[PDB]
């Protein structure tokens, strides 16, 4: 359970649509998933 | 259990969100249901199946082709579910995941367009990798039955995919509550229903089919209001019609057919009807139950304005173009030739039509530039064309009981197509066309043809001559502008040339006795009209004048013609409209086209001159029709295009359409004045 | 006398409609453009229906051939039969 | 049916005596009565007995059939038995004897648990090998494989159920029964919430899957009725609102009646039916 | 411009597989040939509409047509920052490429889709680096990968139902098998 799952958004609006898949991104280093599951972190596909 | 956000939905005002506490049902479960309900059957190979189902439905979901009516949702699982239930309580005892492969991929076959046919089942073969081919479980019966009916009538040919299409009707009837026949114009669909029918009446229990237009009535009159005078309730017509057929204790089956667009406003007020609640409710406080004596079909072209709540409520059948090639119905009107007409004529028609007709049409959309066909079209609507105006150019030898040879045929042939193709261009794309003649076809005019066209000429019924001219006639002594009405043009004589020869046909197959100009405004189209219509003979032939507008409305159109008719003529009735009568109208354009993209006035004209008659409202009987038995219908456009409206398509299938070009000769005109 | 008939492709080798169905049912092989299940139709690319398998004569070859294999069978049947007859009939 | 009944002088009334549910043409289901309903001079009287006789006659057979549940044994009852009160039986028998388990844990480590826990996988068996494959008539076969799915959801959970004793929150989540005789009278249980069942005759009727999802519903319903609200669940279509509402009310043994809301409606109507819901005591789905 | 039909189901009939050692050439059997041909499809959809209504939008004041309403929200469309509507959404929803600027990133944006489209077909042969953002439909991408991957690798070995998925970040700068 060390690893943490991001999603990928296609466009910044970032609803239940546009979600095209999932990604497992292991690196943690001291900071547990959770901190970044409230930090929001996304991969995002544009910018705008 | 409301439906967030769509066409036609409003907002709960802030004191009504209070009392209630939200429930938030987004995905639903898919695995463990399907397999929990194998086990309720009884399956043996549970576990492995369910995530078959999943994976499957999920892929055909996402990497298939969008399609507005496609549906891949609970209902269609479900159904599949229920379904599956027999197979498995049949004697068989065949591994499971053949049955179900067969079961999956016979289901969902229906509703798919021709190209992802091949991608469908590709994917299946990815997943049941050691099942290599089933056949399709084929109902002896049936098949054997329908080439007798098909025999039975004179213009009806059998084709395989007929077969294929009537079929998976039949199967789909079967299994669900209503369905669709989704499919562009001309296809072939009403056909499909009747011979269904048909065959199902053949062997006892019978069959009977109603019609419908729904927005060539307001929803208000389809389900009925409380009165807005009077303080006192109305029937409702579609109610009346559930009413009447939802008895016991009858034989019939009955089919109510709705026919026409799907706009979303009148259709979703029936979600408790096609879904398994089958309980109608009304704003009246009424309840109807749902009995296995009905069903409900709708003929409509295509969804565009319709969200998933009515998609997977009901199945659905899609006819493709190609189902019914144009030349399978030239096959037909043969057949009828060699009914009477059976002399050498079938043949020696013919023999010039097939190759005529299968290598030259297809070369003229855009072989040749004709980058100007004012009235985009499917050419079947062409194919109908030509067809009715080649019988009536030979009615005159019929009517003698006299046969020509081979050359005069082909001469006729020639005619008859130059227009009907050519009475949508312009004079450029015209002597295009007319080169292109000269170069891969029969003989036209050649005597002189002094920097004349083709269309200038006609075939002459005496001989084989192609000449023309006006006849000289000048005016009465009076001295009225209108006195001086009209003078004998070229462009009117070679209009009612055309005219005429499909206003004497009497109402075959694929005719409507109907026809349409286009010409722009101010382009003599009343002119030339009005120079046929003095011609009739009152004494037993009459005409009638109407206009249009942005905001004529159906019951103006319903009032119009009940006037012009003044009598049911349908329960033996009308003496004086004996007479034949005629339905003039300058431009069936200009009635206000309804945001969604579908007029509402034109579909009252459609059903009158499809089937004839309509619904009546005199707020005292409801689930009736008034019957016209005898009327004809003309119409006039207005080059459609850029600020132009134009009609819906499905009604192009009707009219006679051909030009209405300017005169280019006005200094011959005002002469004789 | 006593004897059977030779094989034809005129006329012993004319198909019935069963015939014809049971071999196309077969359906043994010759897809190399690749087409999808006989189970009720043959579609070339695009949900297009076949009016028949495409390389069918090779399969009809085939069978004729298996079929004057077995009226060869039929017939020394019938010349043991035939020579049976004669030999105890000789003999008087 | 009507039973002419002569009065000395009086002409013959008519009286109920049974009643009978036909789906199909001849696939019926046939509930008898002790306590009979007689044609009188007011409908609204012959109407009113109609349906308190029903009540009271479900409740005298459902309080019987608790004790031959445990009496006869599996196949007996749910053969006798109609589908509804067959459904309940399994239920109270599971939720006793799994009780019953759970406090012999408490007392020791016990099998007894275990062997409860294996009496209803034996209990599988018997139903699915026969009852399924074969039988006779559309309502009987509805039956079985309602009580089939009931089954299958019940020993998977039985399979992971591990609470020490009754208190234990995965003890208090599911629909748990308990026909209380003391005080004869049912008591459905969720959570917290309780409310007894409502004793209307529905025959065979083709209840649904129970999901997780569905649990949340069943949670957040029982909550919301406590504090005396109504749900308004929302999302796409078709995914199991408008049935899953309907399932909540015909497991609590309740009458519902779902309607069609739309544009050309008024506010008399609705005054209407909501008078007649507060009279009753129906439930109503407003579809729509 | 536009690309006809029946020039690009020529094209892409003529070239096409997943490794040139592989499989020899083909059209509808791989996967990405068929999402090439769904993509030019939609792309050539919109392509259409918008060189028809720019032109009918100008061919009413230096052409000559009845003045329509669409068109003069066009008009006003043009002169602002945002696309008109007729590009973006439909009654019911078709949204298509929807960026802020008339033509900063809108047409930008789908100058650059078609050129990876092109070179996808005109050349014909597969680039490194797909770019994402281009596809109307990603998710039909990933699955035909899957595919690809059953199919090409362990075929049967692997089931389709059985493939699951993961993903390895190229943790480098500088720089085939499986994957893209
Ligand atoms: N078996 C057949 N053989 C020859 N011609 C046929 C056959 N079946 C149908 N047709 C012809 O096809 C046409 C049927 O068109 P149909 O009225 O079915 O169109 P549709 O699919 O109902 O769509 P719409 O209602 O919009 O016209 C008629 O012209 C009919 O003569
Ligand atoms: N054969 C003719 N003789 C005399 N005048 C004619 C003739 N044909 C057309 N015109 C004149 O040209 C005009 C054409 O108008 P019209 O065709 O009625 O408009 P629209 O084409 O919109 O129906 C008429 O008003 C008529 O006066
Ligand atoms: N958990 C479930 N078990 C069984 N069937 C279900 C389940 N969820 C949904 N369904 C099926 O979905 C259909 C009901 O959909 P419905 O709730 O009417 O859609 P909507 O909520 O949009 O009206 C029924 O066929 C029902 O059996």
């Amino acid at each position: 359970s060390n690893t943490y799952l991001c999603p990928v958004y296609k466009y910044p609006k970032r609803t239940d649509k546009y979600l095209i898949f999932r990604v497992g991104l292991p690196c943690e280093g001291s900071n547990n998933p959770s901190h970044w599951k409230l930090r929001g972190v996304a991969l995002l596909c544009s910018t705008e | 259990t409301m439906n967030p956000g769509y066409a036609g939905r409003q907002e709960l005002p802030e004191n009504l969100k209070v009392l209630f506490r939200g429930v938030s049902m987004m995905v639903p479960d898919r695995e463990i249901i399907i397999k929990v309900k194998l086990a309720s059957v009884g399956y043996l190979q549970i576990d492995l199946l369910a995530k078959k189902f999943n994976v499957l439905y999920r892929l055909c979901e996402e990497q298939l082709s969008k399609q507005r009516h496609y549906d891949f949702g609970l209902r269609n699982i479900l159904s599949v579910l229920r379904t599956a239930g027999n197979t498995k309580r049949q004697e068989i005892k065949s591994d499971e995941e053949m049955l179900l492969m067969r079961s999956l991929r016979d289901m969902n076959l229906s509703k798919l367009v021709a190209d992802d046919i091949p991608l469908f089942n590709g994917l299946l073969a990815d997943i049941f990798p050691k099942l290599k081919e089933v056949p399709k479980k084929l109902y002896p019966d049936v098949e054997k039955k329908i080439p007798e009916e098909i025999n039975a009538e004179s213009y009806l040919i059998n084709t395989p995919s007929f077969q294929l299409k009537i079929i998976q009707l039949y199967e789909t009837c079967l299994v669900r509550h209503g369905f669709m026949l989704v499919g562009p114009t001309g296809s072939g669909k009403s056909t499909i229903m009747k011979i269904l029918t048909e065959v199902l009446t053949k062997l006892g229990s019978p069959h009977k089919i109603v019609i419908m237009n729904p927005k060539a009535i307001t929803a208000e009159q389809m389900y009925g209001v409380k009165s807005e005078i009077s303080d006192d309730w109305i029937p409702g017509v579609f109610s009346t019609i559930w009413a009447k057929s939802n008895n016991r204790a009858l034989k019939h089956t009955t089919w109510i057919t709705c026919d026409g667009p799907v706009d979303a406003i009148w259709i979703e007020n029936l979600n408790t009807v096609l879904d398994d609640n089958k309980i109608l409710t009304l704003a009246n406080g009424e309840r109807i139950a749902m009995t296995e004596n009905c069903k409900v079909v709708f003929e409509v072209e295509n969804l565009n304005n319709a969200s998933p709540a009515t998609v997977s409520r009901c199945g659905q059948v899609y006819v493709s173009p190609t189902d019914l090639g144009y030349e399978a119905v030239i096959e037909g009107w043969i057949r009828n030739r060699k009914a009477s007409g059976r002399a050498e004529e079938s043949d020696k028609l013919g023999n010039i039509l097939r190759k005529y007709l299968i290598n030259m049409r297809f070369i003229e959309l855009q072989s040749k530039e004709c980058k100007e066909p004012m009235m985009d079209t499917s050419p079947v609507i062409s194919v109908i064309n030509i067809l009715n105006l080649l019988t009536g150019c030979l009615q005159y030898f019929v009517q003698t009981q006299r046969t020509l040879s081979e050359q005069e045929y082909e001469k006729f042939i020639v005619y008859s197509m130059a227009w009907a193709i050519g009475g949508i261009y312009e004079a450029q794309d015209r002597v295009r066309f007319h080169e292109l003649l000269l170069a891969k076809n029969a003989p036209i005019p050649q005597k002189g043809k002094e920097n004349e066209t083709v269309f200038d000429y006609y075939v002459s019924q005496d001989y084989l001559d192609w000449k023309i001219c006006s006849p000289e006639e000048w005016v009465p002594p009076q001295s009225l502008q209108f006195s001086q009405l009209l003078l004998p043009t070229l462009d009117s004589f070679r209009a009612e040339m055309l005219l005429n020869f499909i206003l004497t046909q009497p109402k075959s197959h694929t005719c409507s006795n109907s026809a349409l100009l286009i010409g722009g405004s101010g382009t003599a189209k009343t002119s030339s009209v009005l120079l046929y219509c003095n011609k009739f003979d009152p004494q037993k032939m009459l005409f009638k004048r109407t206009n249009f507008s942005s905001a004529t409305s159906p019951f103006m159109f319903q009032s119009t013609i009940e006037a012009e008719c003044d009598f049911k003529v349908g329960k033996e009735f009308a003496p004086p409209g004996n007479k034949m009568m005629t339905i003039f109208i300058d431009d069936m354009s200009m009635p206000f086209v309804n945001k969604w993209g579908d007029q509402i006035t034109l579909e009252l004209v459609r059903q009158l001159i499809e089937t004839g008659g309509f619904y009546m409202l005199d707020k005292t009987q409801r689930g009736n029709q008034r019957k016209m038995k005898n009327l004809q219908y003309i119409g006039a456009m207005n080059h459609p295009g850029g600020g132009r409206n134009d009609i819906p398509n499905r009604l192009k299938r009707q009219f006679f359409i051909f030009n209405m070009i300017l005169p280019l000769s006005i200094e011959g005109i005002y002469g004789p004045i | 006398k006593p004897l059977n008939k030779q094989k034809l492709r005129q006329r012993k080798d004319l198909t019935e409609e069963e015939i014809v169905d049971i071999q196309f049912r077969n359906r043994g092989e010759g897809l190399e453009n690749g087409e999808f299940y006989d189970g009720q139709f043959w579609r070339n690319i695009q949900g297009l229906i076949l009016p028949h398998h495409p390389k069918k004569d090779e399969f009809i070859e085939e069978y004729l051939k298996q079929e004057e294999v077995r009226i060869n069978q039929i017939n020394e049947q019938l010349q043991q039969e035939w020579e049976t007859w004669k030999q105890v009939y000789d003999k008087i | 049916t009507f039973e002419s009944a002569k009065d000395k002088k009086n002409p013959a009334l008519k009286q109920i005596t049974q009643i009978q549910q036909v789906i199909g043409r001849n696939e019926e289901n046939i509930s008898l009565t002790g306590y009979y309903v007689k044609c009188e001079g007011n409908i609204e009287d012959w109407l009113k007995k109609l349906e308190q006789n029903m009540q009271q006659t479900l409740k005298d057979i459902a309080s019987a059939a608790a004790q031959q549940v445990f009496q006869v044994g599996l196949k007996e009852f749910v053969s006798s038995q109609a589908s509804q009160i067959a459904l309940l039986g399994l239920q109270i028998l599971w939720t006793s004897k799994v009780n019953e388990g759970l406090e012999r844990l408490s007392r020791n480590e016990r099998n007894a648990m275990d062997i409860k826990r294996n009496e209803i996988k034996e209990h599988m068996n018997i139903l699915s090998s026969m009852c399924l494959e074969d039988l006779n008539g559309a309502v009987e076969r509805t039956k079985v494989e309602t009580l089939v799915t009931i089954q299958v959801h019940q020993k998977d959970i039985s399979m992971d159920l591990k609470c020490k004793d009754v208190n234990d929150f995965e003890w208090q989540k599911q629909t748990r029964i308990a026909w209380k005789t003391d005080i004869d009278e049912c008591i459905i249980s969720i959570t917290d919430w309780d409310s007894p069942y409502s004793y209307e005759f529905l025959g065979a009727k083709e209840r649904l899957c129970i999901t997780p999802l569905t649990d949340r519903c069943y949670i957040t319903l029982a909550q919301a009725m406590s504090m005396y609200y109504g749900g308004a669940p929302a999302g796409p279509a078709g995914t199991g609102k408008t049935e899953t509402v309907k399932d909540l009310g015909r497991t609590l043994g309740v009458f519902v009646v779902v309607t069609n809301c739309s544009d050309q409606h008024r506010y008399r109507d609705m005054a209407k039916i909501f008078k007649g819901l507060v009279q009753s005591g129906l439930w109503g789905c407003f579809d729509e | 411009p536009d690309y006809n039909d029946v020039e690009v189901r020529e094209l892409v009939s003529k070239l096409g597989g997943p490794n040139p050692k592989t499989s020899t050439e083909r059209g509808m059997t791989v996967p990405l040939n068929i999402f090439l041909y769904q993509e030019v499809t939609r792309m050539q959809r919109v392509i259409g509409l918008v060189r028809k209504t720019l032109q009918d939008t100008i061919l009413a004041i230096d052409g000559q047509i009845i003045m329509t309403p669409e068109i003069l929200e066009a008009i006003n469309a043009i002169y602002d920052a945002k696309v008109p509507n007729s590009w973006l959404y439909d009654p019911s929803g078709a949204e298509i490429s929807w960026l802020l600027p008339n033509l900063g990133s809108w047409s930008t944006s789908l100058s650059d889709r078609n050129k990876q489209l092109n070179d996808w077909l005109r050349s014909g042969q597969r680039p490194i680096l797909f770019w994402l953002t281009g596809f109307f439909n990603p998710q039909g991408f990933l699955t035909g990968m899957k595919q690809e991957v059953t199919r090409n690798h362990k075929k049967e070995a692997w089931s389709l139902d059985d493939v699951v998925y993961s993903t390895t970040v190229k943790e480098r700068e500088k720089e085939p098998a499986e994957g893209v």
